[PDB]
């Protein structure tokens, strides 16, 4: 599934 | 984790086992429709010992109700808590083993072995590693004594490293039901002593004697008698499903008690068993559990232990115990009963701490005892059988199916060898 | 947009964020529609969360917590077996710390009023009540059902009742607890509940 | 031996009255 | 009919005609013990038998179940709180 972006 | 495989054999094993799953479902809180109620952590924390999850959230007991007369298991359907067992967990019968050891064991029970050993090895292999077997079966009828011991021979010979357990009810010397008592008694025993791990006896007229005096009831039915036995069944495996300080495994109970392979026969008590007219007179304390349990008339088998001597025994307390008030007092009952305990074993008696009490009690105790007081009960089994056998009576129905004069004398001689071995150890 | 696009939460999300993006648009180089990272929500209103003794608890209590929605049913025999195990894990993590650590919002699929009362008198944690339509919109938002009653919008059946699931700040799926799932690992899956990246900021 | 109802004080009558009253 | 020293008690049998109407069945008891040592209702008081069957000596239940480890090996400052309510020092 489309996963959340990791924190930059 | 641990699994116990239950098998009900005979008319008595079905009724006793029906009240076993009555009381076990009361301990863990299972509504008879299959669901759980009780919202406690430790009720179902160790639930796999007596139950299997069935992908419906219900807990099917790991029991196989099994007989040859369909009526006595059809009444389990009509009675309460008949819905928990699986329909596949029932081995049907059509002819009905009519109180004949020859008919139950050799001829008619042979074609039902292929269905009951198929279902017991299916439920055994369904888990990871089995712990032990447990049965309830009778020694007075034919479908329990003859065809129940059929299952004992195969299950031991295909799971040798495991253990097994019996709740065997014996014929009575005082009250006489089922005129073919001593044939079923002797034929079950000599096979039992070579394929059973530990066997523990129950007597009918000791159960009536308890319900007359200590329980003080006028006229209840057999449901009360099965309630005492289900209290002992709940006790002897309480620690297999509940924690404790000084735990107890079923084979821990075996190693700690059985000296010698030939003698593995035990006597069972349970305390407290007091009338409700004396519940206000009874302030429940650890010492009065112990003196009640060391009372010859409390016993569930009517063999008097004052005549014999205890060899070794184990007491299993349940609940919240001040355990030093348990075990130095468990010394203290050894010291006054110096003539009731054998001399060559220091610390004849064992203590156990099950940390969970039964229903409606803060604390209870379950007694198991390897004693030489069984030899008198086996002595009038010898006297009954010899009277049956003096001039060839009652047994041509056995020999009409393939019995021999050669093997009945081996049933007599093996069991007289056993009462001999109790006699020297006194 | 997470975990699904077709839910009553995300359709109200993509509505509410959009006219206030219009409010900044006519007041003013803004872009329409606003991004998923730019949308923000209130998940639980003022009068939604109710504690054990039935008094209002504010949403503001939920900072620094690992909050999880526990889909459940009193009559469901899966739920009756997983209920004391969740009671054990909730207990041992609260007083296993100087500050209360994990938290479960009880969201239910009971038959009627008296069914929830029998399933609430034994619950220590917070709960949401049935007649509030927050329960109905949350179960479609997390794709949770017993069987197919209401038509899902091209979706499958993610969980079966029960399934306790840790949630995010903006309703995102944090990390899955497979009680009955593709893993189907029952009665122990509460051990997978970490409390480090699953913080309700 | 004659057996009577639980009202009569013949044989036991305390605990005989409780499980099956008569 | 009591002003003229009524001598026939047949008037008290008109209403309990069948004797099985449960109104005169065990309604009076006039022995000397119940007329000297008797309080308002402490004769006809039912006794507490059990609620879990014959094995139940009294009411304990599973709601009172906690194992010895879970009962006393509890977190320390909660024990510091609840002993403070009952004389910790
Ligand atoms: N403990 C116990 N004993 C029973 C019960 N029913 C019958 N018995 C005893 O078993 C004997 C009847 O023989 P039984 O074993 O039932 O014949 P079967 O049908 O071939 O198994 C009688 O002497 C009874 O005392 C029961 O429910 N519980």
């Amino acid at each position: 599934v489309a996963k959340p972006l990791p924190p930059p | 984790m641990r699994e116990i495989v239950h098998v009900q054999g005979g008319q008595c094993g079905n009724q006793i086992g029906a009240k076993f799953w009555e009381v076990i479902s009361d301990e863990h809180g299972i509504d008879p429709t299959g669901t759980y109620c009780g919202d406690s952590d430790l009720q179902l924390e160790r639930i796999n010992v007596f139950y299997n999850e069935a992908t419906g959230g219900r807990f099917v007991p790991r029991a196989i109700l099994m007989d040859l007369e369909p009526g006595t298991m059809d009444s389990v359907r009509a009675g309460p808590f008949g819905q928990l067992f699986r329909p596949d967990n029932f081995v049907f019968g059509q002819t009905g083993a009519g109180n004949n050891w020859a008919k139950g064991h050799y001829t008619e029970g042979a074609e039902l072995i292929d269905s009951v050993l198929d279902v017991v090895r299916k439920e055994a292999e369904g888990c990871d590693c089995l712990q032990g077997f447990q049965i309830t079966h009778s020694l007075g009828g034919g479908t329990g004594s003859g065809m129940g011991t059929l299952l004992i021979s195969k299950v031991r010979e295909e799971y040798p490293d495991r253990i097994m357990e019996t709740f065997s009810v014996f014929p009575s010397p005082k009250v006489s039901d089922t005129v073919v008592e001593p044939y079923n008694a002797t034929l079950s025993v000599h096979q039992l002593v070579e394929n059973a791990d530990e066997v523990q006896v129950i007597d009918n007229e000791a159960l009536y004697d308890i319900c007359f005096r200590t329980l003080k009831l006028t006229t209840p039915t057999y449901g009360d008698l099965n309630h005492l036995v289900s209290a002992a069944m709940s006790g002897v495996t309480c620690c297999l499903r509940f924690p404790g300080q000084l735990n107890s495994d079923l084979r821990k109970l075996a190693v700690n008690l059985i000296p010698f392979p030939r003698l593995h026969f035990f006597l069972i008590g349970f305390a407290p068993l007091t009338s409700r007219g004396s519940q206000q007179y009874r302030a429940l304390s650890v010492p009065e559990l112990t003196q009640q349990m060391f009372d010859a008339k409390n016993m569930m088998c009517a063999s008097d232990p004052r005549h014999g001597r205890y060899l070794t025994a184990s007491a299993m307390f349940r609940g919240r115990m001040s355990t030093k008030e348990v075990d130095e007092q468990m010394l203290n009952v050894q010291n006054k009963n110096s003539s009731y305990f054998v001399e060559w074993i220091p610390n004849n008696m064992k203590s156990s701490v099950c940390d969970i009490p039964p229903k409606g009690l803060k604390m209870s105790v379950t007694f198991v005892g390897n004693s030489t007081a069984i030899q008198e009960m086996f002595k009038r089994v010898s006297d009954q059988f010899t009277a049956m056998f003096r001039r060839k009576a009652f047994l041509h129905w056995y020999t009409g199916e393939g019995m021999d004069e050669m093997e009945f004398t081996e049933a007599e001689s093996n069991m007289n060898d056993l009462v001999s071995e109790y006699q020297q150890y006194q | 947009s997470q975990p699904v696009f077709a839910s009553p939460l995300n359709v109200e999300k993509r509505r509410l964020n959009e006219e206030r993006a219009l409010m900044q648009a006519q007041k003013a180089n803004i872009q329409l529609p606003p991004n998923y990272g730019d949308m923000d929500l209130i998940l639980f209103p003022e009068g939604s969360l109710k504690n054990s003794n039935n008094t209002v608890i504010p949403q503001s209590h939920l900072k620094g917590k690992s909050v999880a929605l526990y889909f459940a049913d009193g009559a469901d025999p899966k739920c009756a077996s997983l209920l004391p195990f969740l009671l054990n894990y909730y207990r041992t993590m609260n007083e296993g710390g100087a500050n209360q650590k994990i938290e479960i919002i009880f969201v239910s699929l009971d038959r009627d009023r008296e069914a929830f009362e029998s399933h609430r008198a034994h619950m220590p944690w917070l709960s949401i009540d049935l007649e509030n339509p927050l329960t109905e919109i949350l179960k479609r938002h997390f794709r949770v059902m017993k069987e197919y009653e209401v038509p899902t919008y091209g979706y499958g059946s993610r969980t079966g009742v029960p399934s306790v699931i840790v949630i995010g700040s903006d309703g995102r799926e944090a990390q899955f607890l497979p009680i009955c799932s593709g893993l189907e690992e029952g009665d122990r899956a509460l051990l997978r509940w970490d409390w480090r990246n699953t913080k309700f900021a | 031996m004659a057996i009577h109802v639980s009202r009569t004080h013949r044989e036991d009558y305390i605990r005989s009255l409780t499980p099956r009253p008569a | 009919r009591l002003d003229a020293h009524n001598d026939q008690k047949l008037t008290s049998w008109r209403i309990p005609h069948p004797l099985y109407t449960e109104l005169p069945q065990g309604s009076k008891y006039e022995t000397h013990y119940r007329q000297s040592y008797d309080y308002e209702d402490w004769a006809r008081r039912p006794v507490r038998l059990s609620k879990y069957g014959l094995l139940g000596h009294d009411d304990s239940g599973a709601e009172s179940w906690t194992t010895e480890t879970r009962s006393e090996y509890e977190p320390p400052r909660l024990r510091r709180d609840q002993l403070k309510a009952a004389g910790q020092w």
